[PDB]
Order: C-alpha cells, then structure tokens, then sequence
C-alpha cells in the first residue's frame, strides 16, 4: 500500500525568535535507486498555496531563507527554523516522491504561543425577525482565548444537543495571538417554543471549571 | 519567471464534469513534468498524477485513475485537468505544480464546489447586545448572516469604520446546502445606544446588499 509520512507534533507553539523543530516519518525508506532521498518540505500559509523550503531531504530551495535545514536518517526527517519570524507561520507539510504514488504528511501547524486567556462567553438568542421567518438559531461566542482547544456543549432543558450545532475557529489572532469560536445551535420555532433553558457550557484550560452561560425565553 | 497560472472557481452539479486549467510561462513546457494535488479538509493533501508533455504519458494515483484525467495544450503551455462523475467528495481546492528542477512552484489553486443549490442571498438577523452578551465592561454583538450560496459573502461594519475587535467567522456549509456565518464585535460597554452599530453585508453572487443595525 501507500506510503505514510507521519508529522509530528500537529501544533507546535513557539514565540517569535525560538528555534523550531519538527519531525516527520516515513513508513518505507525513502531511498532511491539513484541515491537520491526525495523527502521535500513546504510552508503552507492561510488561503495561499503549498511553497517549497526544502527539496530531496537538505537541499535549501534557492531564496528560502538559511535559517531553514533539513536533516535525517532514511525514515526519520526532521526540519529545524532557526530563527522563528511571522513569515515562517503556517502549515508545514512533508511530503515524498521516491515512490508512486506520491504522499504528504498531515502538516505540524506552526503557531505564536501566548499565556493561557480564558474565553469571554456570550450567548445571543435567536432574534425575533428570525422566528417570524421559522427557524431559531441560538449563538454561543468564545471570544479572544488561548490555547485552541475549546469545548462548547448545548443543552436545552438539560437535554445534551448532538448533531444540531456547527462551530467555526477565526484564525490566531495578530496582535493578541487568541483565537475567537462561534458555535450555532439549530432548532425549529416550534422546537425552540417548547422549551425554557437554553445553555451553553464551555470547557477550557484557562478557566476553573467549565462554565455555562444561559438563558430562559 | 517561472509562472503557473490557474482558471477560476468552478460551481458544478453532483454528475457533472469540470476541466481545470493551469497556463505556464518563463520555463520551456515541453521539458519537464507538470503534477495535480488535491486539497480536501477530508483527505489533507493527495497527489493525484503527473504528466510528460513531451510524449503525453500520464502516471496516476490509483485512488484518481479514471477520475481525473490530464492533458497539455503546447501551443499555450496549458496543463490541464478533466475531473468527472463530481460528488461533494471531489469539493476541494486543486493545484498544478511544476518540477522542482524549475523550482517546483505551485499554482494558486483553483476551488471546486460540487453542490445541487442555486444561488441564493442571505437573510440577516441580528444578534443584540444584552446582560447575556456582557462581561463586565465589555458587551459583544453581531450579525448572523444566513441561508446563502455560493460563498462568499462579506461583512463590514460602521460602514469600514469599526475594525477593533471585529470577528467575522468562516462559513459552516449547513445540511440544506446553504450556508452561515457570524460576524461579531466587542465594544464598550457604556457606548450601546449612544452609538449606533450597523452591520454592512454583502453576497455578490446574488446581488445583495444589506445593512442592518444592531441594538439592544
């Protein structure tokens, strides 16, 4: 089958001026019989496409900066940032091409580290124009938090929501380095008129314990 | 300079077929091998095949053979890529890409969205400040901007004069195959009803504009 490159870690937080490391394996030897080890390594910034640093496994692609080295033994590769700047932020990809078909890794996402923030949380019932119209969506916000990883749960009148709701993340934040959620909950007027308690519960690591913010129509 | 320049966003039925283009320039075309890549956030990243525009050989990804199908135009130095029999699994952004010996520059993309909907503008609701939306000094509010298609649809607000601490949240594709999205703000708390907040909402593919004023 398929040759896998395993990327690792997914997330790599780092603040600006570290070193950065970051691996990749090779489920086959990458070896060619022309000698040659055609691991490649790309930067993948937000709503841009795949740029190429390193190509068959050290060699640094002509004006890519030198702070960027390829290194590793056969099966195990590795890309070393020497000097980390907001340019080098993204996805980085490995990727091989010694054996058809050609494969990727999943990418390691390079990201600024901050001190954990605690989200602000909101609740926004579902407007009045909105019901006249049939549908209720109730918004839960998760504002300005770090890190990433959030769980939003709804409940409404204690009964747990699965399937009913969709979530979108805003990219780190420029200045600040946060990330901001919103999590939409979807229910019919007639639904929605049925019930009282509608809450959202957020479970984070900046905060004690999760917590909840509700309201009753 | 070398250049690889791909067509434009393509909107097709499920069924339906689509051929992508990728013009080149600043290498001579007939000497090295031209590749496509899929970009799905299902699948990460997939070599699909490659193509000799000297002699047209194709080498393919097993998991595309008979999917796509690649093609050269000499006399433009166009690449091209012919996918049929489109599900929403073959909704993905595609790139073309040239050899490494060439510098192994990528296209831009191009977006393909396989979907049965018609074009269709959103409706915006908004999301008022309250008790519930405030922290303290701070109060959040926002527009929901609903049930359209295709993306995408932008948001300002103040009319381009309100920007700190504005979040406009990427898309959800909803399971009636419209989507959503919210824009919010944080603002002073003390400012709501002094200042008015308007959400500025615009869905170009279906000519609609809409401002909405936001209050408690």
């Amino acid at each position: 089958s398929d040759i896998e490159l395993t990327q690792s870690p997914l997330s790599l937080p780092v603040s600006l001026g570290d070193q950065a490391s970051i691996s990749c394996t090779s489920s086959q030897s990458l070896l060619h019989s022309n000698g040659d080890t055609y691991l490649h390594w790309y930067l993948q910034k937000p709503g841009q496409s795949p740029k190429l640093l390193i190509y068959t496994l050290s060699n640094r692609f002509s004006g890519v900066p030198d702070r960027f080295s390829g290194s590793g033994s056969g099966t195990d590769f590795t890309l070393k940032i020497s000097r980390v700047e907001a340019a080098d932020l993204g996805i980085y990809f490995c990727s091989q091409t010694t054996h058809v078909p050609y494969t990727f890794g999943g990418g390691t996402k390079l990201e600024i580290k901050r001190a954990d923030a605690a989200p602000s949380v909101f609740i926004f019932p579902p407007s009045d124009e909105q019901l006249k119209s049939g549908t209720a969506s109730v918004v839960c916000l998760l504002n300005n938090f770090y890190p990433r990883e959030a769980k939003v749960q709804w409940k409404v009148d204690n009964a747990l929501q699965s399937g009913n709701s969709q979530e979108s993340v805003t990219e780190q934040d420029s200045k600040d380095s946060t990330y901001s959620l919103s999590s939409t909950l979807t229910l019919s007027k007639a639904d929605y008129e049925k019930h009282k308690v509608y809450a959202c519960e957020v479970t984070h690591q900046g905060l004690s314990s999760p917590v909840t913010k509700s309201f009753n129509r | 300079q070398v250049k690889l320049q791909q067509s434009g966003a393509e909107f097709v039925k499920a069924g339906a077929s689509v051929k992508l283009s990728c013009k080149t320039s600043g290498y001579t075309f007939n000497n090295y091998w031209i590749h496509w890549v899929k970009q799905s956030p299902g699948q990460g990243l997939e070599w699909i095949g490659e193509i000799d525009p000297s002699d047209g050989y194709s080498n393919y990804n097993q998991k595309f053979k008979g999917k796509a199908t690649l093609t050269v135009d000499k006399s433009s130095s166009t690449a091209y890529m012919h996918l049929n029999s489109l599900t929403s699994e073959d909704s993905a952004v595609y790139y073309c890409t040239s050899s490494t010996s060439v510098g192994g520059s990528w296209g831009q993309g191009t977006t393909v969205t396989v979907s049965s909907a018609s074009t269709k503008g959103p409706s915006v609701f908004p999301l008022a400040p309250s008790s519930k939306s405030t922290s303290g000094g701070t109060a959040a509010l926002g527009c929901l901007v609903k049930d359209y298609f295709p993306e995408p649809v932008t948001v300002s607000w103040n009319s381009g004069a309100l920007t700190s601490g504005v979040h406009t949240f990427p898309a959800v594709l909803q399971s009636s195959g419209l989507y959503s999205l919210s824009s919010v703000v944080t603002v002073p708390s003390s400012s709501l009803g002094t200042q008015t907040y308007i959400c500025n909402v615009n869905h170009k593919p279906s000519n609609t504009k809409v401002d909405k004023k936001v209050e408690p």
